[PDB]
């Protein structure tokens, strides 16, 4: 009688991501996915390999698609009626 | 028949035994004690609300409806004599006159041979009832002078407040504390007690205020009286601050700092305490609104745009005198005053020298999302970590509240001396100088924000040559307004100066840009510059108090 | 029988107040009394407050409560109410002056059961109800907060998006350019620590539910010339809607009389002891349910409390308070007790003393549990509280009457002594610091921290001398004269006695001789009364120049606690500071007793043998010294308040009551009881200080004196502006804008300032009457009791939190459901101001937007019961089996000016549930 | 120069329950009873005590905790236990000359 | 029902003890012989200096 009907269950964790052959780290503290690459990869042209989020949840970031990593991208994640932001950043593992 | 007489009052002291010559040292503590716990959050005897209305500060709070009536005194605009701060202030200050009214007519009853402290106790108490009069003069320009203490209840209705002008008014206030002066002692050992220097010097603001004549219907000034700043230099002299033994510090921070309570440059204080048997201690309440949102709440007094650029100074060494407010102060490319960091806490430094906390511009430092900014004052609050603080409902510190100021002192003299004008600018510039220096030299805990966040600190003293008579003033007026920014007499400066008007409505017109509450904000020139007398207290002393102009 | 048969006297039928089930007979007769105002908020106690005959005076208005003779002033909910025998108000002075010194409000003489002569009887009575929650106030949803915030936003220009509260907004604008809103989306978590996930939550919901009334009484009576005896056992306990608040009690009634000799020396006794233990709601709990919004979740993820984190408003969770407070139980036990001795050494002569006393024990330990609730937190602070109160008050009274019947002169003379002495006193325990923080370990021993100690006593005393003549001729003319000399322990020695005088003339004009034709006309009855009472309900200590030591010990909200201790050495503390004196009050040596003379007419009739009954009643009470606290001018500083006799008050007012009683050929016995009363009160003299600051009215801005009790002024609202246009032609005033309140020029001066307010409060109703329906048919007895208010005007605060957004002290609060439909440029068919962030109008100001019209109609009362035939009930040895059901609150009707709901309760008090209620009655 | 006051406050509270079904019989010269019973007993005691110091009228009517000016102390304790019993009782008598 | 007042002054000074009382029993027969309600109360006021 009272409930507005807006879903609010929503779970948009995130699980893993794979930017072509390499793993990420995640934060949920900061919503943080840090990505390391051996200090010489091409960091302008990643595809989006596989990407489990949750059940019923949509990212902005598609899989397939090719990305420039030079700087943190935005990524949101969308549950029903409700979101979360996530920042991916790629490091070229410096010493 | 004794049934109607056999039950009597439980727990009191009446009126008759009251008068007994063994409870004047109680009644004597009774009004020294209504200054730490007759005060309120919306109403302190630092006067902090009702310094809103100056350039300083904003009000904080959730928004504008947080405390309406100080939104309506900020912004000048819908202030009605029916608003309860206003109410709640005057009764307020007449309650610590009543109570150092009753110690003092007890004590007047009083054998001198037996109490040989009388004349030092009732001296005591007429400087605490001066002290509430000066209050309650600069916040109304017509006050009540309550200065008879043999005076029946009865006989309170008959007061009016224009039984005496505006003149005869100051000179009433100023007899309090020239008798003060005459009967207290030079030092004293128990630092809650007034000491002679401190009368002197509240006496010397008493005339530096007198000399600025308010004469006529207008609050307009009336030009400037040479006796007045004549005694206002004979009772600032040095010999008497030296016979107190009262000094500038060697730090800034020190005058706020809680492990330096009762230094040198405090020269008179409002003590509080804490662990004392009290439910809470007698905390600084007064102050328990202003506390940062990281402690919990309330989030009020917040510092302005204006007054950090004001802090923000040249590459010689002197500050911008017209192009200050132009952009906002930069960290990392230009010189700044040290003081800045000792007065507003701005993002991205450490709170109160805790490196434990880091202001941020987030919603966990602003309560107000933006509207008030995120500076954050630190003159009156103090580390998280010391436990100095409490919560009592409201968080409230024990850091001692300094009335009176070595640099007030000195930035007074200076000031008498421009006002004088007989070729004396260069004592006064010598003054000003002083306290440059000392501030240049207070960076005895920022010294690493160089290093860790660029900050340039650039402060120079000024050559001993001759200034103009204006040049030399609006030097004064930058460095008062630098020195005691955030301390809640930047207001009452503008109005006893006389530009009031034109610096607030240059104040609404710059901050209108970076702070939405000012789109309508409006002040009227002769209006604005005092509190209205209460429409209670009118209506209640039908006849007898005349509202001030323009209302 | 009315007993002083003439004076304005109403005789209550407990018949039908026992049917309404409530604990608190008083509440009961709600509205069964012309005359009479008894509010009650709805808490599981009964607790209620009586005016009658209208605001008399400028003190305590309670009216006196006289049980079994003894007179009292406290409530009537801590008694049993289900061993009432008669229940009559006297209202008039006259009248109810020879019933004590502290009658000025009116007197209610409570006649408890007492065993009738030569026979026993046994009933038992049980009772089970739920009660709910039915003024449910409709707030905002989550989906609905987010839309008011938006259209508060773009109404005031600024981006939605920036409201940080996690809400993202899909919004444009339409083909006229007004904004729209496609859709919003919410961050999960209101947090950065993902503690906090967003949810919809029904707080009224959360902290109500559906309480349990039980009621057992079983009483037991035996009677006869030999002497009779009354035995009663009572066990009440009622569960309140709002969670973790409840009321119980026990009570055990005993009264007896013997009659020694032949008729000499009757010793009787009437005794009762009650023990009530009570969880009170906290202050302010529907306001924090109504504050609070709804995103917030009730438990976090950790399973702790949830509560505001972030960017929220500051409100504690509501379910939170309750289950901390629900520790908060007190036990009161009250001890009513008397003991009369009868003396009748020949044919009219009676020497009756009485013995009374009231002991009344409040023990209670409160609690402090640490909590943290997001950003709301009390720093971990402990602490327990232990108080104990006492009250005692012994009552010794003696009478003398002489009764003469010569011829046909009927003479009775009565000359009494009374004294009264009440002594008070409380002191209470508070410990700090513990580690389990449960009730079984929370105890000032098992404390380690900070400790203080609080106590007080007063007391009083009363003597009064009265006496008390009525002579009667030939039954048919009536004279009483009755006067009293009352002195009190509150007053100087000087001032300490006082006289007052009262008439009352009576004519039973049906036993003239010259109407015996008029048959039809049963009964006629002219009376009339003029009398004076004495009021010194004051503090104890009134006329002294009170010194109080105020160490400051004692917890203050803001730090005003005007304490007396300065840590004059300069140390920060660390002992003990040194203390003072500070000034409470100043002395008063001129007081003396306020004069309250009242002046009665009255018309009883009768018709179609006494099938037709009723009265009319005419009253003009005038109250003069009124003992009133003003308040000091301002500059005479802290404790200027001091007693004066410089009151004057007015009270006019109209009373009917109605009754027809008649069968019916097919057997349905119809009971009609109506009344309708009405009154009018006018303050004429008041001190300057207390005008001025308007604790009786006008707000501080204008005297009260020559209006209504509690009148207030305020602006004017005509309507909201519209257009540009409108707000151009409307005289200026500060904030206006499209959308705003506008104020109406009083003066015409041009300009909206604070002159332009006027009178537009008066809290007193056109009328109140109720009507009460008894039909009996074939065993079947329906009752219905209605009662309605009309002409009654109300300051509603529900309505500036509903129909504002950012009206209250902080902003992004929950608000009520009628804020959507605001006005807008999409919306014009309204009259709610449109939403903004800023009270730049400041619509927060006392006006006739916010006084409603709080006229009502409720059916308080219905009960449907059975009887079962007395051949099965003889079968089954009982004398008497009823069964019944029953409802009460269950209906209203209220103006549609009404934007709220239950006019009666228009705030935010405790709710009024409905109750539903089973019950049975046995009579062995 | 010690002045102090102590405002002391105590409660006991106990309550029982009992029970009991007794029949008897007189047949001939035999007389025998036969009672059981059941029997619940509760007590609650509690007490507190509030301590001040400082006083100085030093009069009963001027000494209470509030008029006091010093340091305060707080006492407070509670106890309580409860029974629990089931009993019976048989008689028997023989021509009122065995029992 | 019955009433009490005792009061003792010891011998030594300043101790003393008073005490009221008040007695109410009672019982009701009902039916014939069935269903027997009875009651015994007793309130005591004691004042004690030691
Ligand atoms: O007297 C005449 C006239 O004056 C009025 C006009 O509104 O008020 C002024 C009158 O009231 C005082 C109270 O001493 O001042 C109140 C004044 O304080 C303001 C602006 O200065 O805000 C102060 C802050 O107080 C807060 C603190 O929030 C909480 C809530 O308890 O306190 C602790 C601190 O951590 C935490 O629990 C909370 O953060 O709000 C308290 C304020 O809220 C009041 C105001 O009506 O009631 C609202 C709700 O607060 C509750 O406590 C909720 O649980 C409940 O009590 C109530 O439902 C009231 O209780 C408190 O005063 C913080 O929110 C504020 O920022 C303004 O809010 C306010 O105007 C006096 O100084 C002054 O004389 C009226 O009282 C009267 O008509
Ligand atoms: O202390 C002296 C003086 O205070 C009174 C009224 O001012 O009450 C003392 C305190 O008890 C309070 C608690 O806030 O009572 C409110 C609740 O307690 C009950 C107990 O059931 O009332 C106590 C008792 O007093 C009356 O309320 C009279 O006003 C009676 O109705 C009742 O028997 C309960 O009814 C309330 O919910 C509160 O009144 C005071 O703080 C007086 O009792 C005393 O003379
Ligand atoms: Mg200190
Ligand atoms: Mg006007």
């Amino acid at each position: 009688d009272f409930k507005s009907g807006l879903r609010l269950d929503g779970d948009v964790w995130v699980n893993s991501i794979r930017l072509d052959e390499y793993a990420g780290t995640v934060d949920y503290q900061n919503k943080a996915i840090v990505v390391g690459v051996p200090y010489d990869y091409d960091i302008t042209r990643m595809v989006v390999t596989e990407m489990n989020l949750s059940e019923g949840a949509k990212a902005s970031i598609a899989i397939g698609e090719t990305i420039d990593f030079s700087l943190p991208v935005s990524l949101t994640v969308k549950n029903g009626d409700v979101q979360m932001s996530y920042t991916i950043t790629v490091k070229r593992d410096e010493a | 028949d004794d049934f109607l007489d056999r039950q009597v009052p439980q727990g009191i002291v009446t009126g008759d035994q009251i008068a007994s010559p063994e409870y004047v040292d109680n009644l004597v503590i009774s009004a020294y004690a209504i200054w730490a716990t007759g005060d309120d959050i919306n109403s302190s005897f630092s006067l902090w609300n009702y310094d809103v209305r100056s350039d300083d500060c904003y009000k904080g709070g959730s928004g504008t409806e947080d405390g309406g009536v100080f939104n309506a005194l900020e912004i000048s605009k819908g202030i009605n004599t029916t608003d309860w701060n206003i109410n709640d202030i005057w009764k307020r200050l007449y309650q610590c006159i009543t109570r150092a009214n009753t110690a003092l007519q007890s004590l007047d009853q009083m054998d001198e041979k037996t109490y040989p402290l009388k004349n030092q106790r009732i001296a005591e108490m007429r400087f605490l009832r001066g002290h509430a009069h000066f209050m309650l003069k600069q916040l109304f320009k017509k006050i009540v002078i309550v200065n008879d203490e043999n005076m029946e209840p009865d006989a309170y209705n008959e007061l009016s407040n224009t039984t005496y002008t505006n003149d005869e008014q100051w000179q009433k206030i100023a007899d309090d504390f020239q008798f003060a002066y005459d009967n207290l002692p030079e030092v004293q050992i128990e630092k809650g007690r007034p000491a002679q220097a401190a009368a002197a010097a509240y006496l010397a603001k008493t005339y530096l205020y007198k000399a600025y004549r308010q004469d006529g219907a207008d609050n307009a000034l009336t030009g400037i009286n040479e006796e007045d700043l004549k005694q206002v230099v004979k009772y600032t002299d040095p010999l008497i601050m030296a016979k107190g033994g009262y000094g500038l510090e060697t730090d800034y921070s020190m005058n706020f700092l809680p492990q330096y309570e009762n230094g040198a440059e405090s020269v008179w204080a409002i003590q509080y305490s804490i662990n004392d048997g009290t439910y809470n201690g007698n905390l600084n309440w007064g102050m328990g609104l202003t506390t940062p949102q990281i402690l919990g709440c309330c989030d009020f007094h917040k510092p302005s745009q204006n007054l950090v650029n004001a802090f923000k100074t040249d590459s010689q060494g002197k500050p911008l005198f017209s192009t200050y407010d132009n952009e906002n102060y930069e960290v990392a490319t230009d010189n700044v005053d040290p003081r800045l960091f000792h007065t507003v806490g701005m993002p991205g430094f450490p709170y109160k020298y805790n490196e434990g906390y880091i202001i941020q511009k987030n919603d966990d430092w602003s309560r107000s999302k933006g509207l008030y900014g995120y500076y954050v004052s630190l003159k009156e609050n103090v580390d998280p970590d010391c436990d100095c603080l409490k919560k009592g409902s409201y968080w409230a510190s024990s850091l001692n509240h300094i009335v009176i100021r070595y640099a007030d002192v000195l930035l007074m003299r200076a000031e008498a001396l421009i006002q004088l004008n007989d070729g004396r600018i260069t004592d006064a510039i010598s003054l000003i100088n002083e306290v440059r220096s000392r501030a240049a030299g207070s960076t005895m805990l920022i010294f690493n924000y160089k290093e860790d966040y660029g900050v340039n600190f650039k402060v120079t003293p000024y050559d001993l040559k001759a200034y103009a008579q204006d040049e030399a003033m609006k030097m004064l007026k930058w460095e008062r307004r630098v020195e005691f920014g955030m301390e809640s007499s930047r207001f009452f400066d503008l109005v006893r100066w006389g530009e009031a008007k034109d610096v607030i409505n240059a104040y609404y017109v710059t901050e209108a840009s970076r702070c939405s509450i000012y789109k309508n904000a409006g002040f009227t020139e002769n209006k604005n510059e005092y509190l209205p007398v209460p429409f209670e207290q009118i209506s209640a002393s039908n006849g007898n108090y005349t509202q001030n102009f323009g209302w | 029988r009315k007993a002083d048969l003439t004076g304005a006297v109403s005789v209550v039928k407990v018949d039908e107040i026992q049917k309404q089930g409530e604990n608190n007979p008083v509440k009961a007769l709600q509205g069964r009394v012309p005359g009479m105002n008894i509010t009650a908020d709805g808490n599981p106690s009964g607790s209620a407050t009586v005016r009658i005959r209208g605001i008399g005076t400028l003190n305590n208005n309670d009216p006196l409560y006289i049980i079994d003779g003894v007179p009292t002033k406290a409530g009537m909910h801590e008694l049993n109410g289900n061993d009432i025998e008669s229940i009559q108000v006297l209202k008039d002075a006259a009248s109810a002056s020879i019933y004590g010194s502290r009658a000025a409000n009116g007197v209610i003489i409570i006649t408890t059961k007492q065993g009738k002569k030569g026979q026993i009887k046994i009933n038992f009575d049980a009772s089970v109800s739920a009660s709910m929650y039915q003024s449910k106030m409709n707030v905002l949803n989550t989906e609905q907060y987010g839309r008011a915030m938006w259209q508060a936003y773009v109404n005031d220009g600024e981006n939605p998006n920036g409201n940080a509260l996690g809400y993202a907004y899909n919004w444009g604008y339409n083909a006229d350019g007004n904004p729209v809103l496609y859709g919003m989306t919410l961050s999960k978590y209101l947090d950065s620590k993902n503690t906090m996930p967003v949810a919809d939550t029904d707080w009224f919901d959360e902290i109500t539910r559906t309480g349990v009334i039980q009621q057992y009484n079983l009483s037991v009576s035996n009677g006869s010339e030999k002497g009779s005896s009354f035995f009663s056992l009572g066990y009440y306990k009622n569960l309140g809607v709002i969670k973790d608040t409840d009321f119980d009690r026990f009570s055990a009634r005993m009264n007896s009389d013997y009659k020694l000799i032949d008729d000499i020396l009757t010793i009787g006794q009437h005794f009762t002891l009650n023990r009530t233990s009570e969880v009170q709601a906290p202050g302010g709990i529907i306001e924090t349910a109504l504050d609070i919004p709804s995103a917030i979740p009730v438990y976090a993820s950790d399973g702790s409390w949830g509560g505001p984190v972030g960017g929220w408003p500051d409100r504690r969770n509501p379910r939170a308070v309750l289950e901390y407070n629900k520790d908060n139980r007190y036990t009161y036990w009250r001890m009513f007790g008397d003991a009369y001795v009868n003396l009748t050494p020949f044919k009219g002569f009676n020497l009756r003393s009485t013995f009374g006393l009231d002991y009344a024990n409040k023990q209670a330990r409160y609690f402090t549990y640490p909590y943290q609730e997001g950003t709301q937190t009390n720093n971990g602070k402990s602490a327990v509280e232990a108080k104990q109160e006492h009250w005692t008050k012994w009552m010794w009274n003696a009478i003398a009457t002489y009764q003469l019947e010569v011829g046909k002169h009927r003479g009775d003379v009565m000359i009494g002594m009374e004294l009264n002495r009440e002594d008070d006193s409380h002191f209470s325990g508070y410990k700090e610091d513990f580690s389990i923080l449960t009730p079984d370990y929370m105890w000032p021993d098992a404390g380690s921290g900070t400790a203080q100690a609080y106590g007080a006593g007063e007391g009083y005393s009363l003597v009064s001398f009265f006496g008390k003549m009525n002579y009667s001729y030939a039954d048919r003319y009536l004279l009483s004269l009755t006067l009293r000399r009352d002195g009190s322990s509150r007053f100087g020695k000087n001032h300490r006695y006082a006289t007052f005088p009262s008439v009352s003339l009576g004519w039973r004009i049906t036993q003239e001789n010259f109407m015996k034709e008029l048959t039809w006309l049963d009964d006629l009855k002219l009376r009339a009364s003029w009398g004076q009472t004495g009021n010194q309900e004051i503090s104890n200590l009134a006329r002294y120049t009170i010194y109080a030591p105020n160490y400051g010990t004692t917890d203050s909200f803001g730090g005003q606690s005007y304490g007396t201790a300065y840590d004059i050495t300069g140390s920060n503390g660390g002992g003990v500071l040194p203390s003072g004196f500070k000034r409470n009050q100043i002395g008063n040596d001129n007081i003396k007793w306020e004069t309250t003379t009242q002046t009665n007419v009255g018309i009883d009739f009768s018709l179609f043998k006494q099938s037709l009954y009723g009265s009319l009643e005419y009253y003009y009470k005038k109250a003069t010294d009124i003992l009133t606290e003003m308040a000091g001018v301002g500059v005479l500083g802290e404790g200027g308040s001091r007693w004066i006799n410089s009151g004057a008050m007015k009270n006019q007012g109209f009373e009917f009551n109605l009754g027809y009683r008649n069968k019916t050929a097919f057997g349905l016995t119809y009971d009609l009881n109506g009344n309708i009363s009405t009154y009018r009160n006018e303050i004429l003299e008041l001190p300057e200080t207390v005008a001025a600051n308007g604790k009786f009215g006008g707000n501080g801005v204008k005297s009260v004196v020559g209006h209504t009790y509690g009148a207030q002024v305020g602006y004017i609202a005509d309507g909201i502006f519209k257009s540009q246009d409108e707000v151009d032609n409307h005289a200026t005033q500060e904030g206006a804008a499209v959308g705003r309140i506008r104020y109406r020029d009083i003066d015409h001066n041009g300009v909206i300032d604070e002159r332009d307010q006027n009178w537009i409060y008066d809290p007193t109703p056109s009328f109140s009457y109720g009507l009460n329906i008894y039909l009996e048919y074939k065993n079947f007895d329906l009752t219905m009791f209605w009662q309605g208010v009309q002409g009654v005007d109300i300051i509603s605060d529900v309505k500036k939190k509903s129909d504002f957004w950012s009206a209250s002290n902080v902003g992004f609060l929950n608000k009520g459901t009628r804020l959507l439909n605001a006005w807008s440029p999409t919306n014009p068919n309204s009259d709610i101001p449109a939403l903004t962030r800023s009270d730049t109008n400041n619509e927060q100001r006392v006006s006739t937007y916010f006084v409603e019209n709080g006229s009502f109609l409720k059916l308080r009362n219905i009960q449907l019961g059975y009887t079962v035939p007395a051949v099965i009930s003889k079968k089954m040895r009982m004398d008497r089996l009823r069964f019944y059901c029953s409802a009460q609150n269950l209906l209203t009707i209220k103006s549609k000016n009404f934007t709220g709901e239950d006019p009666e309760n228009p705030n935010f008090s405790y709710p009024i549930p409905v109750n539903i209620t089973f019950g049975l009655n046995i009579g062995f």
